[PDB]
């Protein structure tokens, strides 16, 4: 699993440079859809991360209120929102070659 | 609720397959039969049984009930009422479910037998008058002769036409018994009329020996029409032919039995205030078919007489062929207003038809809209979104994040929060849009600039902030605009906006490569009035002038601390480039605001040490690009911007009376005119000059005055304040203003052209020129002359605008389809590219003309051998350079002209794309770029 | 304001009211010479205003102006006299039918009658046969390519004709481009971007060209380890 | 601004107009810009799952508030009406992989 506590991928949109990100490939293009595909694979992850960690913190109320108050949750919850966004984390390993990709058409 | 998941999966497909409609497949597709034309009971406004709106066909009016109640809510899902026959289920599946009609005898569809060219016209060889006659049941036509013979003995032929009493004289000169023989029988005679002769007729087409007779025909008939006539028919038959190989494609299909009857949904009853009701004219047609069927298939049962069973039969032909097109008729089917009536056709072809209204534009959710307002200290890449707009578009996203907090467990709750704006919303909004760009539009989008990425920031107010630098390429002012904001959702759009889409990334101008965010207005004077020198003089003596400095280091210390002006000329130690291109120290003689601009210049673009204007401007950032990547010039272009900005503000550059210097000698001059107008006059009250001479000559005394008054007027502002004159640094600095619109302000309005209506020539001038200027004021007359030009230039604008934008139209439509899809088509073929000069003047260098292209073959320098150029390779700046250096007068490269791509044009013949600089990528859809680009200037 | 009549004018194909038209350039100087003629009018026109727009743009919509050729002879091809094809096609149609030859005479044979085109290899096994059985032999002649000379044509004609039905359909003369494809059960591949902008598909353009669609992505790493145990597995 | 609202009857596009609560309208041209830059993937979330996609918006809003990965865009309505006019009218037509 990536290290999302030690990532360098930027938090907001930021000015990258074209040359570097499609340098391997060739095509801006192509390596647009590698990224989103790895972005949607980094954001499953992080979902199901996400999940397991709020189940752990999870607690079971009864009450009946529209509004419930779970620190630890809010807490956690707040730790993931402050992450770089999936599709910045794909552009990040994009540029450090962590991204495997193969054209099966190609390789036919 | 949530969506029930329709497991009825996407059909995935990427082949659109058209062909004939088989009888059998409008069965199948069919759900069932239409028999009674009522569409609904006018008292209960509930559908009539098997109607045009029937339930048991189309699909339940209401969500899982029943048309009788007898079943109700979802519990009952698939089930088939046992009393009213109804399934129950949605109400959207009265947009899928289709009926048929089945007819009692067959008909030709108008699209066969009336458009050019006729298709069984082609097919029998029959020419369209006889076809004709054959579909609304005029004359017998002999499908099969059999041994039936003419009154006088003569041979009866296939296709022959007989009229009824023929046909009654054959059929009874005939033996009872040969009409008891079967269809199959060569001995029998057949003979029928119609749209079933049609069929019969059809079916026993060998379209493979048709085509045989057809090609042997056209190769040895002699005469030119009949050969002609020959090969148009063995078009039709070769295209059904080739129809076969990809699906069943039957020629009698073309003669329909049954015909289909759309979804309700699709030519709805809609109900409107006060019991009335809006029809489509579909339901009407259909009804009308229904009518004629049910009087034929009535009329048959009755053994009515056959004349008026063919009367009949013929209408149900016309019913049908007004249903499919009725445009084409001349006696068009038209309502109590005397308005055709909207068939099946017309609801495909024409500007409102689906195509060119519901498939190429739509509205869409997750949009915005508001006001713009100048957000200065924002960067390139932001803009300002106000907190609500910014509250709605990202609504499910701060829901996501209060389900993930623990905060609300429901949507609905989420949604209260959300609606009461509370400050827990407001971080989670702060979170939710980092790294999630909207994309800014203003309409018209001229070009693809006119969509840009931004990223959002949360802001106080009602109106959007946009980044000054965009607003050239949004061609957005902020006096009254809007602009439109949409979202993208999926990862795959928020990556296509920030790596192509984003304000960043799009600094040049896709029509010529130029930057297209240059600085203007403020940060124009700002920047020059940082860059111009003053010099000394002792009523103004300069702070700092002939100091030496170490470095910008030291310069910074001197303009913090007062003790050198702004303006004042310095000398100072900083690295440049030499002679022979390298980066080395040397004192160069300079300006304190000169050196303050290079602080924040990237190191590679050298020293820039000119007085900044914004075409200057334009080549420095170019230049930077050149030498650098985008984002450091992104950020050069924030800081000069800032510079700009803060330079403009501090020096309280203002507008008054006194910049406006009116000549001393304006009066003179014109004095001076007037007497050479009074020569002019008496000359030719002396008859020494025509009419037209002297029109002239008065025209040219005027004219010479303007010009004269203009440069003197030019000159006294710009010496004025040793050229910091405001109204001087704004024209000079191109920030705002121009050289005649000085003129008008201080000299002359000048000469005016006549609004006659003259149908010959062209606007005469007025002999007598608008002398006052806007300081001096215009009076009455003068003022009613001005309004004549005003009016007409708004008049030609605004009525030439929409000419712009349909040229735009079909160049788009006709460059749509040219892709980049392959690298190299390896072409040797060219096209040879030279200087382009104009009356003797170079308008385009060589260099220019063949920068981003791709060499054909290797170019040698003449004089010294050396390899300049190689074949397959992209014409980069320093390549221009040393052609330029070179006496080479003409260079071939490859142009998509000469492509020979077996699809679009490949990427080595385009060149360089103009957007980035870079080499042409696959993929990219260069057509529409173009069509945009010759498309915007027009308007 | 005669800048964009004088631009409309060239781009339609449009013989001036005072006729040089691009018709005599590219019936005496040729195909290239029209093409620069057309680029060169355009962009001065264009420059005269003060606009700069890099000349690609206009060569590559002159390369659509310049799709079609008209037919001066059709030969035994399918086509027909004065008729306005597309370049590939009648290339594809000459090719297809070179080399084969079309029966004058069957005499007695009774596989091929008068008027089809066969190939050599077919007509030269039909009258062996023939000859085994002691028949008339057939007479067949060479196959006749079609000949065509290039033609210039307006933006609109140019856009009128495109390949696809859909697209056709949606520009003009929906009922003629809909009857012909009905009958010749045309198959739309959906190759443009007007077609899959009415059917909702992704654009063949850009990041939604049919090859991305077949890449299989993964981490790096996960992959090297996948590969590791499969190469455990191996030994 | 709109996030979703209310749809019209035949194209069930979203409204018009501010007192409908609808959304702006995406017409040709601009259509014209996203092919430019070749943002398929965009015109494509437009076209189909922000516009008349029935099934495709709902699941599309469920995915963003539940943070699942976005369903593929269905057909857009606007072909539906034109392949059951098209079927209408007489023509088979079908979608072929
Ligand atoms: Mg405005
Ligand atoms: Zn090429």
């Amino acid at each position: 699993m990536q290290d999302l506590k030690n990532t360098k991928a930027p938090v907001s949109t930021a000015t990258l440079n074209r040359n570097e990100f499609d340098s391997k490939t060739g095509n801006i293009y192509e390596a647009i859809s590698i990224a989103s595909k790895r972005a949607v694979q980094i954001n499953s992850d992080i979902k199901k991360e996400l999940l397991e960690k709020l189940e752990e913190f999870a607690t079971y109320s009864d009450s009946l209120e529209e509004v419930f108050e779970n620190k630890e949750q809010i807490e956690v919850s707040k730790f993931y929102e402050k992450l770089p966004k999936p599709h910045a984390l794909a552009v990040q390993e994009w540029l450090e070659d962590k991204i495997y990709y193969r054209n099966t058409e190609k390789d036919a | 609720m949530a969506r029930i998941k329709d497991n009825n999966a996407p059909k995935r497909f990427n082949k659109i397959s058209i062909g004939l409609a088989s009888p059998e497949s409008i069965l199948a597709e069919s759900r069932g039969e239409v028999l009674k034309p009522e569409t609904i009971n006018y008292r209960t406004h509930k559908p009539e049984r098997d109607g045009l709106f029937c339930e048991r066909i189309f699909g339940p009016v209401k969500d899982y009930e029943c048309a009788c109640g007898k079943y109700k809510r979802i519990r009952y899902r698939g089930i088939v009422c046992d009393r009213c026959g109804v399934e129950v289920t949605e109400k959207k599946v009265r947009r899928d479910r289709v009926g048929h009609i089945n007819l009692v005898v067959p008909v030709a569809h108008i699209w066969y037998f009336r458009s050019l060219p006729n298709k069984i016209g082609y097919l029998l060889g029959l020419p369209s008058k006889k076809l004709d006659m054959i579909i609304y049941y005029e004359r017998y036509v002999v499908i099969q002769p059999g041994i039936a013979k003419g009154p006088e003995g003569e041979e009866i032929h296939k296709l022959d036409f007989l009229t009824e009493e023929e046909y009654l004289n054959i059929l009874e000169s005939l033996p009872s018994e040969n009409q008891y023989l079967e269809e199959n029988d060569p001995n029998k005679f057949i003979a029928k009329m119609g749209a079933e002769c049609l069929i019969d007729l059809l079916a026993r087409i060998d379209l493979e020996q048709l085509s045989y007779e057809l090609r042997h025909k056209a190769n040895t008939e002699t005469s030119k029409q009949r050969k002609t006539e020959a090969l148009k028919r063995l078009q039709v038959v070769e295209a059904l032919r080739e129809s076969q190989d990809n699906r069943e494609n039957n020629p009698e299909w073309m003669i329909m039995k049954v015909i289909p009857v759309i979804p309700p949904e699709l030519r709805p009853l809609v109900p409107l205030d006060g019991g009335r009701f809006a029809t489509s004219d579909l339901n009407d047609l259909y009804r009308r078919v229904i009518i004629r069927n049910n009087r034929l298939k009535r009329l048959m049962e009755i053994k009515a007489p056959e004349v008026i069973l063919r009367n009949e039969k013929r209408m149900l032909q016309e019913a049908v062929d007004s249903l499919f097109d009725n445009t084409r008729k001349a006696s068009a089917v038209k309502t109590e207003s005397n308005r055709p009536l909207k068939s099946l056709s017309d609801s495909l072809k024409g500007k409102q038809g689906r195509f060119r209204q519901n498939l190429l534009g739509k509205r869409v959710d997750y949009s915005a809209r508001s006001v713009i307002v100048v957000g200065p200290e924002m960067k390139l890449y932001e803009c300002g979104l106000p907190k609500d707009m910014a509250a709605e578009l990202y609504k499910p996203f701060i829901i996501r994040k209060l389900i993930e907090r623990g905060i609300v467990k429901t949507v609905k709750s989420a949604k209260k929060i959300i609606d009461k704006k509370e400050p827990v919303v407001w971080d989670i909004l702060e979170n939710v849009l980092k790294g999630h760009p909207v994309l800014l539009n203003r309409a018209p989008t001229l070009h693809r600039l006119g969509i840009q990425a931004f990223q959002p920031k949360l802001i106080e107010g009602k109106a959007i902030r946009l980044h000054p630098l965009a607003c050239t390429a949004f061609n957005a002012d902020f006096d009254g605009d809007q602009m439109a904001v949409h979202l993208p959702l999926g990862p795959e759009a928020i990556l296509e906006a920030q790596l192509l889409m984003l304000a960043s990334q799009n600094i040049l101008n896709p029509a010529n490569g130029s930057p297209i965010t240059v600085p203007s207005q403020d940060m124009v004077l700002g920047l020059y009035y940082m860059t111009k020198e003053k010099r000394s003089t002792p009523e103004e003596p300069v702070i700092g002038e002939g100091l030496t400095f170490y470095s910008s280091e030291e310069v910074e210390i001197a303009f913090n601390e007062r003790k050198v002006a702004l303006n004042a000329i310095i000398k100072v130690r900083t690295k440049d480039f030499n002679e022979a291109g390298e980066l080395v120290n040397k004192i160069i003689e300079t300006t304190v605001g000169r050196v303050l601009f290079n602080t924040v210049v990237p190191e590679q673009a050298g020293y820039i040490n000119t007085v900044l204007n914004k075409k200057s401007l334009r080549n420095i950032i170019g230049d930077i690009l050149a030498v650098t990547d985008v984002p450091t010039t992104a950020d050069f272009l924030d800081k000069i911007k800032t510079m700009g900005y803060e330079f403009a503000f501090k020096g309280g550059l203002s507008f008054s009376l006194g910049d406006i210097i009116i000549p001393k000698e304006k009066h003179e001059m014109i004095a001076e005119a007037n007497e050479q107008v009074d020569g002019i006059m008496m000359n030719y009250n002396m008859g020494l000059i025509t009419f037209n001479e002297r029109y002239n000559q008065v025209i040219d005394v005027w004219t010479s005055t303007n010009a004269m008054l203009t440069e003197l007027a030019m000159k006294r502002i710009r010496e004025d304040k040793q050229g910091f004159n405001s109204v001087y640094m704004m024209l000079d600095s191109g920030a705002r203003g121009s050289k005649e619109q000085i003129r008008q302000l201080t000299g002359m309005r000048g000469l005016m052209a006549k609004p006659k209506k003259s149908t010959a020539g062209g606007g005469e001038i007025i002999e007598n020129p608008i002398l006052s200027n806007f300081k001096e004021g215009l009076s009455i007359l003068e003022y009613f002359i001005s309004t004549h030009g005003a009016r007409k230039g708004l008049a030609d604008t605004a009525l030439k605008t929409a000419d712009a934008g349909y040229l735009t139209r079909r160049l788009v439509d006709v460059s749509q389809d040219v892709i980049i899809n392959t690298e190299d088509c390896g072409t040797l073929r060219g096209i040879e590219v030279e200087a382009l000069k104009k009356n003797e003047e170079v308008v385009e260098t060589l260099g220019e003309r063949i920068l981003g292209r791709v060499s054909l073959h290797d170019v040698y320098n003449p004089l010294t051998e050396e390899l300049i150029l190689k074949a397959g390779q992209e014409i980069s700046e320093a390549d221009v350079k040393k052609v330029e250096a070179a006496p080479i007068e003409k260079v071939e490269v490859r142009s998509p002209l000469t492509c020979e791509a077996a699809q679009g044009i490949c990427a080595k013949c385009y060149g360089r794309n103009l957007a980035t600089n870079k080499m042409v990528q696959r993929g990219e859809a260069v057509g529409v770029v173009a069509a945009q680009s010759i498309g915007e200037p027009g308007t | 304001t005669g800048g964009l009549p004088r631009v409309t004018e060239l781009f339609e194909a449009r013989n001036p009211s005072n006729p040089i038209t691009p018709e005599d350039i590219l019936a005496i100087k040729g195909p290239s010479a029209v093409q620069q003629y057309l680029v060169n009018e355009v962009q001065e026109v264009y420059r005269l205003q003060g606009v700069k727009i890099n000349d690609k743009h206009f060569e590559v919509v002159v390369r659509q102006m310049m799709r079609k050729v008209q037919i001066q002879d059709s030969g035994d091809t399918t086509f027909l006299e004065n008729q306005l094809v597309h370049k590939d096609d009648f290339i594809n149609e000459n090719d297809e039918i070179f080399g084969k030859k079309v029966v004058e005479d069957a005499g007695d044979s009774e596989r091929l009658k008068p008027g089809q085109i066969v190939t050599a290899r077919q007509l030269r096994d039909e009258n062996s046969i023939l000859r085994r059985e002691d028949k008339t032999l057939v007479t067949a002649r060479d196959a006749v390519a079609a000949t065509a000379t290039p033609i210039l044509q307006g933006i609109t004609r140019a856009s009128l004709q495109t390949k696809s039905f859909i697209s056709a359909a949606s520009f003009q003369e929906t009922t003629k481009v809909l009857n012909e494809a009905a009958v010749n059960g045309k198959v739309d591949t959906l190759e443009g971007l007007k077609e899959n902008v009415i059917v909702g598909h992704k654009i063949p353009a850009g990041t939604g060209m049919r090859d991305y669609d077949s890449i299989i992505v993964g981490s790096k790493e996960e992959y090297d380890e996948i590969m590791a145990r499969k190469e455990e597995f191996k030994f | 601004a709109r996030s979703i609202g209310p749809y019209s009857l035949i194209t069930q596009q979203p409204l018009g107009g501010k007192a409908q609560f609808g959304g702006q309208r995406f017409g040709e041209m601009e259509v014209w810009a996203l092919e430019a830059y070749g943002a398929s993937a965009t015109l494509r979330e437009i076209l189909t799952v922000k516009s008349d996609d029935v099934i495709g918006r709902a699941k599309t809003y469920e995915s963003i508030v539940k943070g699942e990965t976005m369903p593929e865009p269905g057909l857009p309505e606007s072909f539906n009406v034109l392949m059951h006019e098209l079927k209408g009218l007489g023509l088979d037509i079908r979608l072929e992989e």
